Formats: C-alpha cells, sequence, structure tokens
C-alpha cells in the first residue's frame, strides 16, 4: 500500500481506435480505392488530407473514454448504487425454512 | 475548432479587409462540417445514457440518442428552425425519429436483465391477447420493469 | 433428473413425500449396459443426504433409479436406400436405435426427445441423405415381448410415445 | 495527359456549388499556386501532428527595413519552399518599401515549375514505385 | 482558497515593457511584438472584427 | 524518374530519347507509351511522356 | 454465368427475348404422377417456428369424406395437374391452447412473397448479351519516303 | 413431464452478446443524412 | 449503391470523405458495443465478489 515509482510505455502501436498514425493510413487507402479517379493530390497542404486528420484525432478521443472503467461511468452524482446493482446483503440471504 | 484561422471557421472570424466572398465561402464550410459533428455528438450522447439503459427502478423511451452543438458561433442560422437546438429530446425525434425502433430493442434489454435473475417472461408474450389487443406492447414493458423493482421480495419470501 | 411431488413407491397421492428419479450418462459404453443405465448407491445416497439438508425440517425424499421400461418401432420399407448395403434396413434400425437411446442414456441426438409423436420420427428419417419415403410406421410396446413375462401392456391407442407410468417407465427402447 | 504527377485536389477556398452537387477542384498549375497560398498562410504550430509546418515571416513586423532583414526574410521564404513543395524551384525574390510612411514591406516572389517528378511528391500513381524520401 | 488569483489592468506591464526595449535596441525601437510575463491570459477576446 | 517535353519542329525521336536516358535505343519504348504509330515524323504541337526504367 | 454454364450451353437452345431459362428446371416441372406425406410434413416441419406436427392427413378431395385410409401416397391420372382442393385447413396451438388467424394480415403476406418474384422476371429481360472489345481507326498503311 | 438435463441448461439471453446497444450500418447513417440535408 | 462504387475510384470528393469516415467508425461500434459484458462481469466479481 505504498506509492510506487510511474511511468509511461514507449510502445506506441495497437493498430486500433486509439493508434493515430494506424487510422490515418486506412483513411488514405480508403480514400484511393473509392476515388482516385478525381482525387490523387494526398499532400499536405490539402484541405482533404487536412480534414482527414482532424477526424483521427476526434476518433481517438472517442475510445479513449470508452475505456473509462464502469464504476465512474455508472456512478451517481451521490454515490452508491441504488439503482444499479442490489447489494449481498440484501440479494443473497434467504429467509429461515 | 481544430482548424486553422486561415479557413474562417473559428471564434475570432475572418478579417473584414478579405471580402464577403471569402466570409460566405467560410459559412458554407461550416454547414458541410455539421454532417461530421452531429454523429460524433450522438456516440457521446450515448455514453451518458448507459445508466438508464440498464436501470433497475426504470429505463427510458428511447434507444438512440443526440444533442444540440451550441459551441459554433451561427448554428442560430444555420439551422431552419433554432427551437429544436433548446431540447434534446425535441432534436432526437427530428433526427433520428423513426429510426429507432423502441418497442424491440427495450424488449431486448428488459428480457437481458431479467435473464440475469434466471426469470422468464415468454408467456406474456400470447396470454395477454387474450385480454388486450394491440395495447399489449405497452402493458407487457411496464410489467417488466415492475418485476425487476420488485425482485429482492419475491425471490425471498417464497 | 425428474421430481416427483406427491409420490411414495406405493402412492402417487401422498402429502409430505417426494420421490427423485435419478438417469447416468455412461458415455463410456467399454463399462455401461446403454440399454439399462443404473446409478449405483454411493450416487444415490449421496444425492439423498445432500437434499434432504436443504428441503425443510418435516420432509425426507427418496433417490430411485427410473427402472426403465419402452416401446419400439416398425415401419413401411423405405421408398430409397443409398444402396440395399450402404442404407441397410438393418442401418436404419441401427440409427434409430441411437436416435432413441440418447434419451435413455447419454449420446447425440437432434430430436429433442425419444418420447414424441410419429412426425418427429419421420423428420429425423427425412432428414437423411439415403431415404426418400415410407407410407406407414407404428411403435407399440411389444405385448409379445416373450422374456418378460407375457400380459405386458402394449402402447397401440394412438400414444404419442407416452411413458408407461410416472416411474418404473422411460418410453427409450432402443 | 503528359502532366499528370502535379495531381489534382480540393480548391482551398472550398467552394460548394448547387447546380451540381460537387465541390470545387484544382489541377496543375493552378493546384500549385493554392498551395504557396496556404503554406504562407499558417504558423508553425497550427496543424495537430505536423508541429513544423507554415512559416515564420510574422516575427518581423514592427521592425525596421535594412540589410539585415532582407537576407533573414529570403533565408525563411526559401526553407519553407525546400521543405514543403516539392513541384517548384524559386527563382527570385525581389524585396522592396513602397510606402515612405505607411508601414508597407512588398515581396515578390518568382518561381520555375519543374519538369521532372520530385521523390517528395505524394501524388497517387507515382510515388507508389518513385517516392524514395 | 490558493486557487483564486489577481486581475489587473495592463498599464503596470507595459510600464516593464517599455524598460525593456530602451535597453535592447533603443527608444526608437516600437513595443509592439513583446511577450508578457506573469499573464495567463487576456481578460476577454477581441476578434477580427 | 518521369518526364515531359512538346514536340517542335526540327525533333526526332531517335534524338530525344538519347538527351534523356543517354542512348538511343529506347525510341520503340517510348513510341508504345505514346500509342505512336507513324513516330518518323512528329506533329509539332504534341506533348509525350517519358517513363523510367524498370528496376529489378 | 453465376451459376457456371458457359457460352456454348447459355446459347443452346433458341433465343428467348425475355430472359434465360434453366434446362434443370424445366425438366424438374412436369406434371406430378404422386403425392405423399413424408413430403408434406418435411414441409410443415422445416417451415421457422414450428416445433409439433400432433395431427395430419391426406385425402382426395371428395364429398362424404367420413371414415377413410390414410392413403399415404395418392396417384395422379396420366394428364392432371394436381391443385388443392381449398377445403383444407390447419389448425395452430401454442402448448395447449388453440390461437385465431386473421384473414387480412395473411393475405398480406402471401402477396408480398409471391409479388417479389414478379420482380426478378422482369429484371432478367435486359441484360441478354455479352461485351464485344472495340478498337479504333487509324489508316494503318500511311509510309513516308526514306529519303 | 419428463424433468430436465444436461442439454436443456442453456439460457439464450444471458450471454451479453444477445444486446447490440449499437446497431447502425453504413446505409442508416446514408438515411440519416439525406433527411438532414 | 454501395456495393456499386466499391473500389471503382468513382466517388465525387465530397461523398469519398464521408464514406471513408463512415467506415472508420466501424472500429469504435466494436469497442462501444462490448460495455454489456463488462457491466455483468463487474457486477458478478466486483459486487458480488464471486
Amino acid at each position: 500500500t505504498l506509492n510506487k515509482h510511474i511511468s509511461i510505455p514507449k510502445d506506441m502501436s495497437s493498430k486500433d481506435d486509439l493508434d493515430f498514425h494506424f487510422l490515418r493510413e486506412e483513411g488514405i487507402r480508403y480514400i484511393k480505392e473509392l476515388g482516385s479517379n478525381f482525387w490523387t493530390d494526398y499532400n499536405t497542404h490539402d484541405p482533404g488530407i487536412t480534414m482527414l486528420e482532424v477526424l483521427c484525432y476526434a476518433i481517438s478521443d472517442l475510445g479513449n473514454r470508452i475505456n473509462i472503467p464502469i464504476e465512474d461511468l455508472i456512478a451517481n452524482e451521490e454515490g452508491g448504487v441504488k439503482g444499479q446493482f442490489y447489494k449481498v446483503q440484501e440479494i443473497l440471504p434467504s429467509a429461515p425454512t | 475548432h481544430e482548424f486553422p484561422e486561415t479557413y474562417g471557421i473559428s471564434d475570432i472570424g475572418l478579417p473584414p479587409k478579405l471580402g464577403v466572398k471569402r466570409a460566405v465561402l467560410a459559412r458554407q464550410l461550416k454547414g458541410y462540417l455539421l454532417f461530421f459533428d452531429q454523429i460524433l455528438a450522438s456516440y457521446f450522447e450515448h455514453l451518458s445514457k448507459i445508466k438508464s439503459l440498464l436501470s433497475l427502478d426504470q429505463g427510458p423511451s428511447f434507444t438512440y440518442f443526440t444533442q444540440a452543438i451550441k459551441d459554433i458561433k451561427d448554428v442560430e442560422e444555420l439551422f431552419k428552425d433554432p427551437t429544436l437546438l433548446e431540447n434534446d429530446e425535441e432534436l432526437t425525434k427530428s433526427l433520428i425519429g423513426k429510426l429507432d425502433d423502441t418497442i424491440e430493442r427495450r424488449n431486448q434489454l428488459m428480457d437481458h436483465l431479467i435473464a440475469r435473475f434466471a426469470e422468464n417472461f415468454s408467456s406474456y408474450a400470447f396470454l395477454m391477447k387474450f385480454l388486450y389487443g394491440e395495447s399489449t406492447d405497452e402493458i407487457v414493458l411496464q410489467d417488466k420493469q415492475s418485476f425487476l423493482r420488485e425482485y429482492k421480495e419475491i425471490s425471498r419470501e417464497r | 433428473v425428474k421430481c416427483l411431488n406427491h409420490t411414495c413407491s406405493s402412492s402417487f397421492q401422498s402429502p409430505g413425500n417426494a420421490t427423485l428419479i435419478l438417469v447416468p450418462d455412461t458415455v463410456q459404453q467399454s463399462v455401461f449396459d446403454i440399454y439399462q443405465p443404473r446409478v449405483s448407491q454411493g450416487t444415490l445416497n449421496d444425492v439423498a443426504a445432500f437434499v434432504n439438508e436443504l428441503n425443510s425440517f418435516h420432509v425426507q425424499a427418496k433417490v430411485i433409479n427410473p427402472n426403465y421400461e419402452e416401446v419400439k418401432v416398425d415401419v413401411k420399407v423405405k421408398f430409397r436406400e443409398g444402396l440395399d448395403v450402404s442404407f441397410y434396413l438393418t442401418k436404419v434400425k441401427e440409427d434409430i436405435k441411437k436416435f432413441l437411446s440418447p434419451w435413455a442414456y447419454d449420446q447425440e441426438s437432434s430430436v429433442e426427445f425419444g418420447v414424441t409423436l410419429h412426425r418427429s420420427q419421420m423428420i429425423h428419417y427425412l432428414e437423411q441423405l439415403t431415404y426418400v419415403d415410407y407410407i406407414t410406421d407404428l411403435r407399440l410396446l411389444k405385448r409379445q415381448a416373450g422374456s418378460s413375462p407375457c400380459n405386458p401392456i402394449f402402447i397401440e391407442t394412438t400414444e404419442k410415445e407416452y411413458i408407461q407410468p410416472s416411474n418404473p417407465k422411460s418410453i427409450l427402447v432402443s | 495527359k503528359s502532366k499528370d504527377f502535379l495531381g489534382t485536389g480540393w480548391g482551398f477556398p472550398p467552394e460548394f456549388e448547387t447546380s451540381i452537387g460537387q465541390v470545387k477542384t484544382t489541377s496543375g498549375v493552378e493546384d500549385i499556386q493554392k498551395s504557396l497560398e496556404i503554406l504562407f498562410s499558417t504558423k508553425i504550430g497550427e496543424r495537430i501532428m505536423q508541429p513544423t509546418y507554415g512559416c515564420n515571416l510574422d516575427e518581423l513586423l514592427f521592425s525596421p527595413i535594412n540589410r539585415t532583414l532582407k537576407t533573414y526574410v529570403i533565408e525563411l521564404i526559401k526553407n519553407a519552399i525546400l521543405y514543403h513543395e516539392p513541384r517548384i524551384d524559386p527563382e527570385k525574390i525581389d524585396i522592396t518599401q513602397g510606402n515612405e510612411i505607411e508601414g508597407e514591406l512588398l515581396i515578390h516572389l518568382q518561381y520555375i515549375v519543374r519538369a521532372t517528378n520530385s521523390r517528395k511528391n505524394m501524388v497517387y500513381p507515382f510515388y507508389l514505385e518513385e517516392g524514395t524520401n | 482558497i490558493n486557487s483564486h488569483k489577481v486581475t489587473l489592468p495592463p498599464s503596470s506591464s507595459m510600464a516593464g515593457a517599455y524598460a525593456r526595449v530602451d535597453n535592447d535596441r533603443g527608444v526608437w525601437k516600437s513595443p509592439a511584438n513583446i511577450g508578457l510575463n506573469y499573464v495567463s491570459k487576456p481578460s476577454v477576446t477581441v476578434s477580427h472584427e | 524518374m518521369s518526364h515531359y517535353r512538346t514536340v517542335k519542329e526540327g525533333d526526332t525521336l531517335p534524338l530525344m530519347t538519347y538527351r534523356i536516358y543517354g542512348d538511343s535505343k529506347y525510341y520503340l519504348e517510348v513510341a508504345k507509351a505514346n500509342g505512336l504509330t507513324n513516330f518518323r515524323r512528329l506533329k509539332t504541337g504534341t506533348e509525350l511522356i517519358f517513363p523510367p526504367l524498370q528496376k529489378q | 454465368v453465376d451459376k457456371g454454364y458457359t457460352m456454348d450451353e447459355i446459347f443452346e437452345g433458341p433465343f428467348l427475348e425475355n430472359g434465360f431459362i434453366d434446362t434443370v428446371e424445366l425438366k424438374a416441372s412436369e406434371l406430378r404422377k404422386e403425392v405423399r406425406l413424408s413430403d408434406i410434413i418435411n414441409i410443415i416441419m422445416s417451415i421457422d417456428g414450428v416445433k409439433i406436427v400432433k395431427e395430419i392427413t391426406l385425402g382426395n378431395c371428395d364429398e362424404n369424406d367420413g371414415i377413410e385410409n390414410n392413403q399415404w401416397v395418392i396417384c395422379i391420372p396420366e394428364n392432371k395437374k394436381p391443385k388443392l382442393c381449398k377445403k383444407t385447413t390447419i389448425n395452430y396451438f401454442k402448448g395447449i391452447l388453440p390461437i385465431n388467424l386473421n384473414p387480412v394480415r395473411v393475405d398480406n403476406h402471401k402477396s408480398k412473397i409471391l409479388a417479389s418474384r414478379l420482380e426478378n422476371d422482369l429484371k432478367a429481360k435486359d441484360d441478354l448479351e455479352p461485351a464485344i472489345p472495340q478498337g479504333t481507326f487509324a489508316d494503318w498503311g500511311e509510309y513516308s519516303s526514306i529519303q | 413431464r419428463d424433468g430436465t438435463g444436461r442439454r436443456d441448461l442453456l439460457d439464450p439471453k444471458l450471454a451479453p452478446e444477445s444486446v447490440q446497444l449499437q446497431d447502425f450500418e453504413l446505409s442508416d447513417w446514408l438515411i440519416f443524412a439525406l433527411n438532414f440535408a | 449503391f454501395l456495393a456499386a462504387y466499391d473500389q471503382s475510384g468513382k466517388l465525387t470528393p465530397h461523398l469519398t470523405l464521408f464514406v471513408s469516415f463512415l467506415k472508420l467508425l466501424e472500429t469504435s461500434k466494436k469497442r462501444f458495443n462490448q460495455l454489456t459484458k463488462r457491466h455483468l462481469d463487474f457486477y458478478y466479481q466486483e459486487i458480488l465478489h464471486l
């Protein structure tokens, strides 16, 4: 119950919705498959590409909140779990027969 | 709010010397981008309702949700009827509307919660049709919610 | 498992008692007699002790073997077969026995129960890759079973293979 | 259809038409000219995962005009182009003061469009086999 | 209690800034485009319009 | 890399191939990539492409 | 083509303006000689939601249909097509309780199921031919003097 | 009645998967856009 | 429509972005729909301690 030293991992790669670079590459792959007849310039000054990067950033934010633990996601303003769960003191005991 | 000032869609606006046409084009872009924001706002809104969807006291009437977006300076002009931005429930009915098949979805949620206690309400599906017509769908969902609320005593004092 | 609410060995209407019937899996047929599966004394007694502690101060339950008894099918010849040998009537008989055996003892069977109407039996056969039709079928109890004494009850009166009794019956011949 | 490695893309101040449901696009030399307008309209830290994109010309506001300044201006412009616009070669940068009183500095950039494809040019049917660095 | 901060009119910071410019470049150099110390933000945001 | 030129009067296909590749022998591959049949007479407004050589 | 037929086979018979007809289906749709319970039962048991057929019987539709044989197989005269007699019926149950059906709802389901078949027969009328590669034209014999 | 047994012990609506909190497809978001426009 | 243009290279750019965005969101649906399991597990293992 002592404090531990805190650090951050260095392998920032997951190939999922929390991985910015992964999302960006998939975005471009989809664009070529669907619209390369008309949209071929994928340089960084392009408004199209700019919009893609903004959206990828927004997706990471959403994924990060989905991973918040249950204890907080279903918390009540006043604390407790009154409308969510029945407690052991209430749901496990049996009438005496 | 993630774009540069050059685009002209941020809080500080766009300098007057650049002319009206450029200001108009900025308005057109704001319109376009709302198609992406309204969807994202819905997903965030849906997280806020998990507590209600699985409540033992009383669930919600809707299963899909949306939000007004108000951190955009001209939304009062972009929308044909600003009234909806004053009430997320009206906005939900207008934007999602029928796509939300509430009767079937509400039953699936209730059946799951009931199953967690190893109980089963399948027979209401037809027994109630000897008492009521089309009105059984509302009646049955009300009864299932009552059952969960009263469960602590029901399963114990046998 | 089967619980019998008012059953005593001499009564089906006695209050204050109960009988439980146990059926084993007997998957390892290398040992077990799969047409007479039985529970040993160890289990019959352990079950009774376990339950009697949880019932009520006033009630003891009894734990028994099912003492199985059952009727068996005969039918019109199949209108088709893969071959006289490959889908011999004997092969069909073996398949029929397995389908019923799965109720009596653990085995695989698509049908919900052996104790069913001919409609279920017909579907089970129709599903075969080596069949086309059969004009008629029946499954009365073996009144003509000489080994078990004569005068045995038959199951002729249009029953959907109903068990002969609440207990001491199985309707799972094979 | 010889000049297909300069590419095609969205116009910078994107305009939406209603006579057809489309957003206007640019190509070739027109596309290059709008790229330059974008680059010199944005600051270095304004893009999210592109922390080094844009220019520092604002550093020179509210300063006197002399030889040292002019040398510094030229350096800033040339480096921004070398890093961010692969399709051109600068030809001449002319820096002059047209107003005795008004605080104005006038910069005229002249450039040449390349006839051969650069290794930094991300245009779809080319970079796949030609974009080494 | 200590989370609450002080808000001030800008004139005293400008007098400081004037001194810096006079020492670094001279009295003929404009005071504009100089950063302020100990400032979190302007009280209000002023648009281009 | 890739290259484009415009045909001026006085140009021939094997002389232009020599100045771009260093060898005159690639003239039949340049003509096939441009769809030319009468390559011995070029018309003086045509824009041609010059593809790079394959590497492996 | 998706079915696996080739050109020689697809165009084997008369050309038909309304779409292609599959020879296998055509051979199969011959006038039936025999009807039997072992097939009818399988049809009913395979419908999703059906659990048990408790009673079933066939019979030549006739008058004074009193006590008669099961008719496990019914034979049909050599130039006739069999058809349901419209005096047929199915009693539906859940557990041990009988339930009642409404004619308008059934008619609507039947109509939708069959109407969707017409839509495909109509679509079949447009796609009746393969593509042929097309070239250009350019005076292939043009010649310039070696001088 | 035949009581119960091992093959009859599966509850079809206990497994969490039976509930899909979000079920829209690409085609539903496109309908959304047609109205929103 | 979606089938016809899948990998055709023929859509107008404003639809190209909208559809690519909708495809990227499929990974959010995958994560979001696992909440029902996490909820159940929490109740049986951390609230009831079983």
